[PDB]
RNA sequence: CUCUUAAGGUAGCCAAAUGCCUCGUCAUCUAAUUAGUGACGCGCAUGAAUGGAUUAACGAGAUUCCCACUGUCCCUAUCUA
RNA sequence: GCCCGUCGCUAGUACCGAUUGAAUGGCUUAGUGAGGCCUCAGGAUCUGCUUAGAGAAGGGGGCAACUCCAUCUCAGAGCGGAGAAUUUGGACAAACUUGGUCAUUUAGAGGAACUAAAAGUCGUAACAAGGUUUCCGUAGGUGAACCUGCGGAAGGAUCAU
RNA sequence: ACCCACUCGGCACCUUACGAGAAAUCAAAGUCUUUGGGUUCUGGGGGGAGUAUGGUCGCAAGGCUGAAACUUAAAGGAAUUG
RNA sequence: GCGGUAAUUCCAGCUCCAAUAGCGUAUAUUAAAGUUGUUGCAGUUAAAAAGCUCGUAGUUGAACUUUGGGCCCGGUUGGCCGGUCGGAUUUCCAACGGGGCCUUUCCUUCUGGCUAACCUUGAGUCCUUGUGGCUCUUGGCGAACCAGGACUUUUACUUUGAAAAAAUUAGAGUGUUCAAAGCAGGCGUAUUGCUCGAAUAUAUUAGCAUGGAAUAAUAGAAUAGGACG
RNA sequence: UAUCUGGUUGAUCCUGCCAGUAGUCAUAUGCUUGUCUCAAAGAUUAAGCCAUGCAUGUCUAAGUAUAAGCAAUUUAUACAGUGAAACUGCGAAUGGCUCAUUAAAUCAGUUAUCGUUUAUUUGAUAGUUCCUUUACUACAUGGUAUAACUGUGGUAAUUCUAGAGCUAAUACAUGCUUAAAAUCUCGACCCUUUGGAAGAGAUGUAUUUAUUAGAUAAAAAAUCAAUGUCUUCGGACUCUUUGAUGAUUCAUAAUAACUUUUCGAAUCGCAUGGCCUUGUGCUGGCGAUGGUUCAUUCAAAUUUCUGCCCUAUCAACUUUCGAUGGUAGGAUAGUGGCCUACCAUGGUUUCAACGGGUAACGGGGAAUAAGGGUUCGAUUCCGGAGAGGGAGCCUGAGAAACGGCUACCA
């Protein structure tokens, strides 16, 4: 329709944002950025609808315009800026550090992290090609380019990132039996270690998953993000550790914790 | 303007299709360069998303590669001789791709009689060396040799002058030359 | 379809950027290029042995096969280097909880590395638009004749 | 451009409009519990109508079905929690039985009357 | 019902090249129509090889309208033999 | 008792119908064809690079000879740019004139139906062996229902020699 | 040629009614709310009307195809008693 | 269907009924309608079997091809005890499913990469008189899937799953004073915070991924131009 | 949440419809109307016509200030604050409204781009620019020509503008530069061998063409043409380098050149510091705007499979004037009969083509509660289409835009 679309209507915004139906019409439209529009948390939704730190959005621009907030170490004044999976949100004032990571309901959770863990991040390499002048490069789900990676680093492997500087310190090959975080589908937010991979030339490989409850499931490879080894992750998981109890199981936990 | 859509143009069953919306600008098309020979004249064309396209009208010189000699030179394009699509392009000396032309050949003779010290048709120390390390090389070819006598070489335009503004090609050799030669005289 | 001449057209038919130097004497004449399309389709020997050009061939040509892979039965071999196949299927009509025989006809380019006869089941695979209609290219012949030499004379 | 403000209605209306038995039966409910409308009876029997429906639907699923368990126990505990469903009959073939007055007996209209405090449901 | 006949005009058709009255009445075409056409019919006096009705095709036949065309006209002028 | 048709009255509906009838909308032949766009020309003017003159400047470093860079100023000369009005030829193509086609409506003297409708006039066709058993197909005929010829049917008034 | 018994395959009658049906009746008109062997065709209140219209076939008479506006509370079937 | 002189239908008065901040009329549509009939109609006489046969498309179409037997493995309810400080698991037990074996039994197939599994056994033993029990390397499982080569009769059905917008709908939690709603809210040290949420389901026809091999199609070897090597 | 009742007859049982009955996020209309919450609303008919007002503008320390503007104070004799006007930039292609056209179109679910364009965001990304190469080319930084403005004016009239005089830039138009190294063709000389050499030029990126590398399906030899490195001078060459995909002529690189040569900072704000051979020398802090190619992101454009209402009183349809396919080209951002040329005779259909109707935008969905269904969706979300009707086009990353222009019709 004649060009780029600059608005977002409520009910059109993604549901893992948890925006209320009423109280206006529109939603914040995530800016162009590191993360896809439909998977992302604009700074306003974070600094307001989650952290309850600012009541307006008019207030939320007052916070960012003092450069309290910094994403992955750079400052970031953009209200709708598309923050996303694995990004580190730091408030200079209030000494606070976050990493954006998934619920088992598929929602971004407020997750507080240590000051020292806040200086690195996990990229998933989406592609690795041979660039200009023979320099091979790697690019990560968040749209970083790292020139001169290790030759052994292939697509679907994940990557540890210096933040402060850009460079890749370590990588984790995509391997049968490695700690996996589902980003996509209804299994979004579950954490399952990789049983085995269905091939399917022509498209859509499938990655079989078994979490630490010995429950199993399947997703498309595109939705599989390697975080580490069974047991030891390379990041601090959110509470619940991506297991996914049934409605029954969850009705009991919430009604067993009662006595005041 | 011109429109490259499929919305006109009956469906495969032959059914007549109604007109749905209007002409969009992104299905547009423009008129042929119909590029001619001599006296370089080029107009750029502002295309989708910035992106100049250079529409050549009237080109004299081009850059032509002897492929078996692995060298490229710039010569006068003399004229159009054969065209597969339409003959009026030949008769008008219009330059398009796949057009068969004739070119100067003196830039190619000067290279050959220097590089090979042999010449065609019919003393320095280092040069004497080089010219010996060559031939058993220099046998050229008949149908390519007799063309230097006339001083004009058959080459097929490999570029798109109404697109790039360049008129470029490669000297005819091998089977290609044998082909288009038969076409010439058994049509001529 | 094709069938002989190889060189009959107003333009010289060749493969792009496949050069044979006339200086270097060769016992094969022209050098010929090909590939495997993928997905397991054997690139048939008549493509590598052949002299035909066909830039729409999935093996010796400049088209890639990607997207749908379908099978239908050959209903028409008439137009040059292309055929029409019928694909039947039953369509479920819920109110009556029953099906009806339907069909579509898919125009598809066929390289003259296959000899296609009408009645042949043929495996076909998708394409960039080749023409106004043809979106598919013939990648395997799963049929043969269906008792052609069993059509012969008496005792 | 807004969210639709949604809604639904609370009452159903009787099929056969003039039935001496049903009009006798209904007025007696308004007489006992202090109602101003036949709609206040219509409203309740509509609530009951769907509860029976949900209970009818669950009762057809297998016993110890995940859905039947989650939604069946939840319907029950809510009917207990207000006081319509008796603590013994807690397994929902009674919610399938029930009746209108069990809901009417639970109205703050009536409970202000039930222990003193009112004396004549109209004064309530 | 009455007189009365050899029988008392049937199927058709119509102000028709057949209708006095008559420039019939209605409709249509026109600015306007004693014109034309379509209807109407107690039809002075229509009508069945005195042939009735219909009818493609044909007509230097009679008649009405339209398009084109025009010095027929408005309104006349000039040229050649 | 029931009951059928012509004939007569009021009212309504749709049909046929001279007008080679009318109106709206969608395509569309032929002819004419605005406009921007592409293109051959054009040069209202206003500059460019080059070549030479005359009058002054600044020194590459000398005692006379010798000599580069940038800048302004008027007789005079070669080889490219800008670029208005204008204009050649195009593709695109609105629109006008005259036709045709499809769809949807619609006026009309008159004609001919049907209904409301029960009834009025004329007869008695059907219902009783309905007073000539009834009905079917066909064909001719008569104010009207109907009559009559040739074949059927029983739904007959005969399950029977 | 006849008689007697059996068996196919016919044209029918007789008695039954498990069964079916609004009944009259029906070895199918049965095995149908305990509703599904396979398949073709036609009907959807009465009148308008087998009319109009278009197409099509015919020498013609006419045949096949075949509406609507409007009207209307019945029309109709079998059986009962008069 | 009432009204032509005592009108239970009109015009009023009285009284009464139903629904009630709403109630009536008109139009449409849905249920009633098994009067559109797949579920599920009807056609001798009520509407309805084409005068008759042939016949293409279409729909439909007899029966038969691994059935039966033996062993192993481990699951999920439920019984009788409960050992225990409402829930626990072993032995006893039936029941119902799943996997894999061997019975003449391709499992696509080589060429190794791999092994988790016992025909192994190398020692013997925790311990109930011992096949109750697993750690444990030196001759001895292929398929559990890597990846390369070489090839593969086509389907319908059904299972599970992925890919999947929100609002709607179904539905859980929460006392908006009730409710339609909303997605809130609930706790203290109410002087400097603590804390659960913001589920779940449907989402089919098509495409994709996985299991099943009944039912129903399809192809195969007869001028052998067969199958193996 | 699986119900029926009144009407054919003297009475009966049927067939069958009419009537009743109930609901409607379904409109109207009548009578009636006190409170809380919620709040649809010129869709239907006329995508008919429109008075007037409003609905798109926009500035940071950080592109341009001699306002003859305001403030003056506070160091600022080039400027420095604030700041109209105007330039320059970006935006006006989002939003909002409507549902006319539209029936294999749209739309939906599912695909494809190994068939493309993409402002912005986000990550990366540039020592090469001159020239016969000692009497050098502004790099301590090259050129004018304009608004606003000043003044003279024209017209009944408009967001009309003319002649005249100035002056800016991140506007316009120009134009220098930087290490080392290696590889290539040339080659003055010298000397015969098996042969080697000073020093001359070329080599950024982009553009266009031709050529080459981009291996790999398990192992070995000989000969021809060239021509590499190492001599223990017959001869040997040993270690030998390899990216991604199911798939590529892929990514990337090599050679000969080609170009009215793309880009490679003549920009702006803050701070002002080191360092000696004391030149105001040579350095140097934080970040702004830019800039080429690649990536990411917002997108776009096409695109695979399957699915639309009524209609045979529509059975044949498609190729005038592309209909179906082949070759070549042109055009496109790019695939493609998109278009042209040449060639062929193809493509669809009773499994309903083609045609007609639609009081037809499609979808998420709505109404009706045994189930099966029937009916509806202009309309709060998604997609598409439009701006009185048609067509055309400038600007631009993006529009065939209409609160843009041009033309025709009304
Ligand atoms: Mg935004
Ligand atoms: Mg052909
Ligand atoms: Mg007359
Ligand atoms: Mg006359
Ligand atoms: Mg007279
Ligand atoms: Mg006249
Ligand atoms: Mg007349
Ligand atoms: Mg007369
Ligand atoms: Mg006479
Ligand atoms: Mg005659
Ligand atoms: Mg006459
Ligand atoms: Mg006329
Ligand atoms: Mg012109
Ligand atoms: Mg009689
Ligand atoms: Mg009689
Ligand atoms: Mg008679
Ligand atoms: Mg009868
Ligand atoms: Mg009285
Ligand atoms: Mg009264
Ligand atoms: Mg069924
Ligand atoms: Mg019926
Ligand atoms: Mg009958
Ligand atoms: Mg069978
Ligand atoms: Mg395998
Ligand atoms: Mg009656
Ligand atoms: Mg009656
Ligand atoms: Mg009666
Ligand atoms: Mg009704
Ligand atoms: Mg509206
Ligand atoms: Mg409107
Ligand atoms: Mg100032
Ligand atoms: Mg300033
Ligand atoms: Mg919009
Ligand atoms: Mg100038
Ligand atoms: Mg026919
Ligand atoms: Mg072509
Ligand atoms: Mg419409
Ligand atoms: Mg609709
Ligand atoms: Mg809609
Ligand atoms: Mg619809
Ligand atoms: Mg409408
Ligand atoms: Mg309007
Ligand atoms: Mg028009
Ligand atoms: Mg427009
Ligand atoms: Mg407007
Ligand atoms: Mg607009």
């Amino acid at each position: 329709a004649r060009g780029p679309k600059k608005h977002l209507k409520r009910l059109a915004a993604p549901h893992h944002w948890l925006l209320d139906k009423l109280s206006g019409c529109y939603a914040p439209r995530p800016s162009a950025g590191p993360h896809k529009l439909r998977e992302s948390l604009p700074l306003i939704v974070f600094l307001r609808n989650r952290l309850k730190y600012a009541l307006n959005g008019r207030e939320v621009k007052a916070i960012l315009m003092q450069r309290h907030v910094k994403v992955d170490g750079k400052v970031r004044t953009d209200t709708t800026y598309p923050a996303g999976f694995m990004d580190v949100i730091t408030l200079d004032a209030t000494n606070e550090n976050f990493r954006l990571v998934y619920d088992v309901k598929g929602r971004f959770a407020v997750h507080r992290i240590t000051d020292e863990e806040a200086s690195y991040k996990l990229g998933k390499v989406k592609k690795v090609q041979l660039g200009k002048k023979g320099v091979p490069y790697v690019v990560t789900h968040d749209g970083r380019t790292i020139r001169y990676p290790d030759p052994n680093i292939k697509v679907n492997d994940t990557v540890k990132i210096d933040l402060a500087s850009g460079k890749i310190t370590d990588f984790i090959k995509f391997d049968a039996g490695k700690l996996v975080y589902v980003t996509g589908g209804r299994n979004l937010g579950r954490i399952g270690t990789i049983v085995h991979k269905e091939r399917h030339d022509g498209g859509f490989d499938l990655v079989h998953i078994k979490d630490s409850l010995d429950n199993t499931f399947v997703t498309r490879l595109n939705n599989v993000f390697v975080i580490g080894e069974q047991g030891k992750p390379y990041i601090s998981l959110p509470k619940g550790k991506g297991i996914k109890l049934s409605i029954a199981e969850e009705r009991d936990r919430r009604r067993a914790q009662q006595g005041l | 303007g011109i429109s490259r859509d499929s919305r006109h143009k009956r469906s495969a069953t032959g059914a007549k299709r109604a007109q749905f919306r209007k002409k969009r600008k992104f299905e547009l098309g423009r008129q042929p360069a119909n590029t001619k020979i001599g006296a370089k004249r080029i107009h750029s064309v502002r295309t989708r998303g910035g992106n100049k396209k250079y529409r050549a009208l009237r080109i004299e010189t081009g850059n032509f590669s002897w492929a078996s000699e692995g060298i490229s030179k710039k010569t006068r394009i003399a004229g159009v001789v054969y065209h597969p699509s339409n003959n009026e392009l030949v008769r008008t000396n219009t330059l398009t791709k796949a057009a068969i032309v004739q070119i100067d050949a003196t830039p190619f003779r000067q290279w050959f009689e220097a590089h090979y010290g042999q010449t065609l048709g019919k003393k320095s120390k280092n040069a004497e060396r080089k010219w010996a390390a060559r031939a058993a090389s220099a046998k050229i070819e008949s149908s390519v040799e007799s063309q230097f006598s006339a001083g004009r070489l058959y080459a097929c335009i490999s570029s798109r002058p109404g697109q790039s503004g360049r008129c470029d090609g490669y000297i005819l050799e091998g089977e290609e030359l044998a082909f288009y030669l038969r076409r010439l005289t058994a049509k001529k | 379809s094709t069938e002989l001449t190889v060189q009959s057209e107003r333009a010289f038919q060749k493969q792009p950027h496949i050069f044979n130097n006339p200086k270097v004497k060769t016992s094969k004449r022209t050098k010929r290029w090909y590939k495997n399309a993928g997905l397991g389709f054997k690139t048939p020997k008549t493509a590598i042995e052949g002299s035909y050009i066909d830039k729409k061939c999935p093996f010796t040509g400049l088209v890639s096969i990607r997207g749908k892979i379908l099978t239908g039965t050959v209903v028409s071999t008439k137009m040059h280097r292309t055929i029409v196949i019928r694909r039947a299927y039953l369509h479920y009509i819920p109110k009556y909880n029953r099906y009806e025989k339907r069909h579509k006809n898919v125009p598809v380019h066929v390289s003259p590395a296959f000899r296609v006869q009408v009645g042949d089941i043929v495996t076909v695979g998708q394409c960039r638009p080749i023409s106004k209609t043809v979106r598919f290219n013939v990648v395997k012949v799963s049929a043969a004749a269906g008792k052609a030499n069993k059509q012969f004379a008496k005792f | 451009p807004r969210a639709p403000r949604t809604y639904s209605k609370t009452y159903s209306t009787p099929k056969r409009p003039y039935e001496s038995s049903r009009l006798d039966a209904e007025l007696k409910l308004a007489g006992e519990f202090g109602l101003k409308n036949k709609k206040e009876i219509y409203r309740i029997s509509f609530q009951l109508s769907k509860i029976r429906r949900a209970a009818r639907d669950l009762l057809t699923r297998d016993e110890k079905d995940p859905k039947r368990l989650f939604e069946g126990n939840a319907l029950i505990r809510r009917l207990v929690r207000v006081g319509v469903l008796s603590e013994d009959k807690k397994k929902l073939d009674y919610v399938l039985a029930l009746k209108v007055e069990d809901f009417l007996e639970r109205r703050l209209q009536t409970q202000v009357y039930k222990l003193g405090l009112a004396k004549s449901v109209h004064h309530a």
